[PDB]
C-alpha cells in the first residue's frame, strides 16, 4: 500500500494539451419555405438560422440544467491553443483558390452557390472571400460564416489562448533561482529553439482554500503523500563505514564482555544499517512535507538518550509531537543531566505548558548546558516567503554547523563533572556512551551540514506553500535508527542527482497545476449554479469529481460535510478570467438561444379578445406574440414548486386575461378548421381538475396554402382572427454577407509541453561539494 | 495450482523428444523481461549482507527492437 500511493502520485501526467479540430457551433443555416402575405406559398425558399441539436427539455429548471450542461460542453471544447490551417479546407468556388475555416462553411458556400434563388452579389462575395497571410509576422486571416454568438466564442478562444513565446532563457528562468546559483550543479542544453515555438505555463497559484485550516483529514493524507514522495528522492547513503569494523572499535572502547555482541547490552542494539538510511530518509522527508514524527525508544538504552540530543539540536522541537519529546527530554534530564550535579530526579507535570528542557533551563547552574538548552528550547522554524512559496527555514547556525560545538561543550562538561550521588559503574557507562559520540564529532558536524544542505536544496523544488501544522497520523522513529546514522557515517557525500530534482519539481508542479485547474472547474460550475438559481441541485457529485481527479483520496469513505464545507469555501473565490468571461458571454445569450428552438415556447397568453394574427413569412398567419406587455404574467416554476392552483382557477372561472410564462411545448396545426372552432382554448381545462401541469401543449395556428382548407381565406374576405396566442419569437433571417467574418490566427507554431527535458545537468564531484557559506561540506575526517 | 498443471503438462510431453533446445529456450527471454518492470521501492547493499531500502521509483525505458527479438523467441 505504501508503494501503491507513490504509483498513483508519480503517474500524475501533466495537464493534457487541448487542441480543437472544428469550431464550436450551435447554429447552422437551413432552407425553410416562405409564405407570401395573404398566406399563400412562394415557389422560393429562404435560409434561416436554426439550431444544431434541438434537445431542450420541458420546464424552466430543466432548461437551466441544459445550459449548465452546455457550459460544461463548452469548457470541454474550450481550447488552450489552435492553428486554423489544421481545420481549414478548400473553397470549391473561390476566384483565388482560397480556403475557409470549417468543412461545414465550405458545404454551405457550395450549396448556396448551386441554388437558383440566390442573388448574384452573394455568389460574387463567395468567389471573392479567401484567406490571407502576412508571413513577416506569422499571421493568417481566414473567412468564416458564423452565428454572432459562435463568432463571440471562437474569437474569445483566439484572443485568450494560453501560450507564451518560447526561447532559451525561459528554460533557465523556469528553474528556481537557488539551484541555478548553487555552484554544485552545472546545466546546459544541446538545442536552440526558435521564436516560432511555444510552451504552456502551469498554474502555480497558492492554496485558495487553506486546507491547513480545519481540513485535518485531508491535510493528513496530503502531508503523508508528500512525505512518501519525498522518501523516493532523498539519496541513498552510498558509502559508509562497515558495521562490524566499527562495532569492534566501539566494543573495545566500551570494554564489553566477550560474545555480548549477540545479546546486545543496550548500547549496541540496533546499530545496523537498514535503520540509518531509514532515519536519514524520514527526517528529511518529514521536514519537507511538514509531517509530525513520534519517537519509540527504550530507557535501558542510554545511547538512545544521548543521540536524542543531537537530534533535538539539529532539528527544531516544534517539528516533533509533544508527548514523545516530553518523554525523551524527561528521560535525558533524569539520567544524564540532573544526576551530574546531585539534583533531584524531577517533578514533571502531565498537562504542563513547558517541556522538560524549558523547565530545566532555569534550575541547573552550569553555563554550557544552560546555553545549550536555551538554544534547544528557543530553536524553532523561521517562516519566510521566497520565490513566492512560504518556507520553514532553519536558524543559519544549524546550517553552517556550529551547534554541535555547543553540544560538545555541554557533553564535555558533564564528562568533566563527578557523579557523587551515584556509583562508579553508572558514571563509567554514561561517560563511555558520550565518548562514543565525541569520537564521531567531525562526522556528526558533516552529517548536520549535509542534512541542512539537502533540506534547503529540496526545499527549492517546492511550489505549494509549506505550513507548520500538526497532523493526525505520525511517523515512528526508533532512536537506535538515529544512533546508527550518527555512528555509521564518514567521508561519503550524497548529492541528489539533478534529474531527481527535476523529477520532483515537475511532479510537484503538475500536482499543483492539476490542483488549481480542478479548483477552477469546480469554482466555475458552483458560481454558475448560484447565479442560474439551480436550487434542487445537491453540490456533491461535482465535489466527488473534484476529489477523484486528485488521485490520492478515497471518496468512498470521506463524508458529505467536508465536501460541503469545501463548497462553502469555494463560494468565496474569484472565478478565473476564462471561465468568467465565457459565463458572462452565456448569461447574455442563453435567452436568445431559448427564443429559438422549436420544441419549447416561452409562454402562452389566454386573453379573451378576438385578436388578429400576424403576417409572418416563414409561416403565413400565426397566433404568435413577441413582447409580453400589457397582461400580467404568472411564472410556472413557482407554481410547480408550490402547487397553489387557487389563483389560476379563480382566473379561469372568471375568464380573466392572463399570460403564463415558462418553457412550454407546442404542436403545429396546419388546419384552418382548428381556428374557427377554437380548439386552443380547450387545453387549459385539464389544469383545474387534475392539478398537475406537465401535459400542457398549446396550439400554433400556422396557416398557408399547404393546409388543405386554405381556400376559404382566399374566397370570403376575412382576416384570420383568434384567441389564446402563444409567446414566441420568430427566427432571424440569414444575411450571408453580414454573417461573414475574418478569423485571425498565428501561422504555424509548435507547442512544447515538457520544458526541462532540453536541460542536461551534472554535479561537481561530491567529495568537493560546497554550501552557501563558501566552505566545504563533508570535510571533517 | 492450475498454471503449474499447464506448465508441467506442457514440458513433460515435449521433454520426451526435445532434449537439447528446451530449457535453453524458455529460460532465454527472462533476460529481456527484467528490463520491463518499473521499480517502485528498492534494496541496496553496503557490506556483503547489509541492506538499506529505498522508496526510489524508476521507469523502464525499453527499446523496440528487443521486443522484435522477444517476438522471434
Amino acid at each position: 500500500p505504501k508503494e501503491s500511493i507513490l504509483k498513483k502520485l508519480e503517474d500524475i501526467k501533466p495537464e493534457q494539451v487541448k487542441k480543437q479540430t472544428k469550431l464550436f457551433r450551435i447554429f447552422e443555416p437551413r432552407q425553410l419555405p416562405v409564405y407570401r402575405a395573404n398566406g399563400e406559398k412562394e415557389l422560393r425558399n429562404r435560409w434561416y438560422w436554426k439550431l444544431k441539436r434541438d434537445t431542450l427539455p420541458d420546464g424552466d429548471y430543466d432548461v437551466r440544467e441544459y445550459f449548465l450542461n452546455l457550459y460544461d460542453q463548452v469548457l470541454t471544447e474550450m481550447p488552450d491553443y489552435l492553428l486554423l490551417k489544421d481545420m481549414a479546407v478548400e473553397n470549391k468556388n473561390s476566384r483565388d483558390a482560397g480556403k475557409v475555416v470549417d468543412s461545414e462553411t465550405a458545404a454551405i458556400c457550395d450549396a448556396i452557390f448551386q441554388d437558383e434563388e440566390t442573388e448574384g452579389v452573394v455568389r460574387r462575395f463567395i468567389a471573392e472571400m479567401r484567406q490571407r497571410v502576412q508571413a513577416d509576422r506569422n499571421v493568417v486571416n481566414y473567412p468564416s460564416i458564423l452565428h454572432p454568438i459562435d463568432h463571440a466564442f471562437n474569437e474569445y478562444f483566439l484572443q485568450h489562448q494560453l501560450v507564451e513565446p518560447l526561447n532559451n532563457d525561459i528554460i533557465f528562468n523556469y528553474i528556481p533561482e537557488r539551484i541555478r546559483n548553487d555552484v554544485n550543479y552545472i546545466l546546459n542544453m544541446d538545442r536552440n529553439l526558435p521564436s516560432t515555438a511555444r510552451y504552456i505555463r502551469p498554474n502555480l497559484l497558492q492554496d485558495r482554500l487553506n486546507l491547513h485550516d480545519n481540513f485535518e483529514s485531508l491535510w493528513d493524507t496530503i502531508t503523508t503523500s508528500n512525505y512518501i514522495l519525498a522518501r523516493s528522492v532523498v539519496p541513498d547513503l552510498k558509502e559508509l563505514v562497515s558495521t562490524e569494523a566499527q562495532i569492534q572499535k566501539m566494543s573495545q572502547d566500551l570494554q564489553l564482555e566477550a560474545l555480548t555482541i549477540q545479546s546486545e547490552t543496550q548500547f549496541l542494539t540496533g546499530i545496523n544499517s537498514q535503520a540509518a538510511n531509514d532515519c536519514f530518509k524520514t527526517l528529511i522527508a518529514a521536514m519537507l512535507s511538514q509531517r509530525t514524527m513520534s519517537l519509540d525508544f527504550v530507557t535501558t538504552n542510554y545511547m538512545s538518550l544521548i543521540s536524542g540530543m543531537w537530534l533535538l539540536t539539529v532539528v527544531p522541537n516544534d517539528m516533533f509531537i509533544r508527548e514523545s519529546l516530553v518523554a525523551c527530554q524527561l528521560a535525558i534530564i533524569n539520567t544524564i543531566i540532573y544526576p551530574a550535579f546531585g539534583m533531584q530526579r524531577m517533578h514533571y507535570r502531565n498537562g504542563d505548558p513547558q517541556t522538560p528542557f524549558q523547565i530545566a533551563e532555569q534550575q541547573i547552574q552550569n553555563f554550557q548546558v544552560a546555553n545549550w538548552l536555551h538554544f534547544v528550547n528557543n530553536n524553532q522554524f523561521r517562516q519566510v516567503v521566497i520565490d513566492g512559496v512560504l518556507n520553514q527555514v532553519l536558524n543559519d547556525n544549524i546550517r553552517n554547523g556550529h551547534v554541535v560545538n555547543q553540544l560538545m561543550e555541554a557533553l564535555m562538561q558533564l564528562s568533566r563533572q563527578q557523579f557523587p550521588t551515584m556509583p562508579v559503574d553508572y558514571k563509567r557507562s554514561i561517560q563511555r556512551g558520550i565518548l562514543l559520540l565525541s569520537n564521531r564529532l567531525g562526522q556528526l558536524v558533516d552529517l548536520t551540514r549535509l542534512l541542512a544542505y539537502n533540506y534547503e536544496t529540496l526545499m527549492a523544488c517546492i511550489t505549494m506553500n509549506m505550513q507548520h501544522v500538526q497532523t493526525l497520523t505520525t511517523e515512528k522513529l526508533q532512536l537506535t535508527s538515529v544512533t546508527s546514522l550518527c555512528m555509521l557515517i564518514g567521508n561519503a557525500t550524497v548529492i541528489p542527482s539533478p534529474q531527481t530534482l527535476f523529477h520532483y519539481y515537475n511532479v510537484n508542479v503538475n500536482f499543483h497545476s492539476n490542483y488549481n485547474e480542478r479548483i477552477n472547474d469546480a469554482v466555475a460550475i458552483i458560481t454558475a449554479a448560484n447565479r442560474l438559481n439551480l436550487y434542487q441541485k445537491k453540490m456533491k457529485s461535482i465535489v466527488e469529481d473534484f476529489l477523484k481527479r486528485l488521485q490520492i483520496f478515497d471518496i468512498s469513505r470521506v463524508p458529505d460535510d467536508q465536501m460541503y464545507r469545501l463548497r462553502d469555501r469555494l463560494r468565496l473565490l474569484p472565478v478565473e478570467i476564462r471561465r468568467l468571461d465565457i459565463f458572462n458571454l452565456i448569461l447574455m445569450n442563453m435567452e436568445q438561444i431559448e427564443r429559438a428552438s422549436d420544441k419549447i415556447a416561452q409562454g402562452v397568453i389566454i386573453a379573451y379578445r378576438d385578436m388578429q394574427l400576424e403576417r409572418d413569412e416563414m409561416y403565413g398567419y400565426v397566433n404568435i406574440a413577441r413582447n409580453l406587455d400589457g397582461f400580467q404574467q404568472i411564472n410556472l416554476e413557482e407554481l410547480m414548486r408550490t402547487g397553489d392552483y387557487a389563483q389560476i382557477t379563480n382566473m379561469l372561472l372568471n375568464n380573466q386575461p392572463v399570460a403564463l410564462v415558462g418553457a412550454l411545448p407546442f404542436i403545429t396545426d396546419s388546419s384552418v378548421i382548428s381556428l374557427v372552432a377554437k380548439l386552443d382554448a380547450t387545453v387549459f381545462a385539464q389544469i383545474v381538475k387534475l392539478r398537475k401541469v406537465d401535459t400542457l401543449k398549446p396550439i400554433l395556428y400556422k396557416i398557408n396554402s399547404d393546409s388543405n382548407d386554405f381556400y376559404l381565406v382566399a374566397n370570403y374576405d376575412w382576416v384570420p382572427t383568434s384567441t389564446t396566442k402563444v409567446y414566441k419569437q420568430i427566427p432571424q433571417q440569414f444575411d450571408f454577407r453580414a454573417s461573414m467574418h475574418m478569423l485571425t490566427s498565428n501561422l504555424t507554431f509548435t507547442v512544447y509541453s515538457d520544458l526541462l527535458a532540453f536541460v542536461s545537468a551534472d554535479t561537481v564531484e561530491p567529495i568537493n561539494a560546497v554550501a552557501f557559506d563558501n566552505m566545504r561540506i563533508m570535510n571533517e575526517l | 495450482s492450475h498454471e503449474d498443471y499447464l506448465i508441467a503438462r506442457e514440458l513433460i510431453v515435449l521433454s520426451y523428444s526435445n532434449r537439447s533446445t528446451l530449457a535453453k529456450l524458455v529460460s532465454s527471454p527472462m533476460s529481456i523481461l527484467v528490463a520491463l518492470v518499473d521499480i517502485n521501492g528498492t534494496f541496496i547493499t553496503n557490506e556483503e549482507l547489509e541492506l538499506e531500502f529505498s522508496n526510489k521509483y524508476v521507469r523502464a525505458i525499453v527499446p523496440d527492437q528487443t521486443f522484435d527479438e522477444l517476438k522471434q523467441m
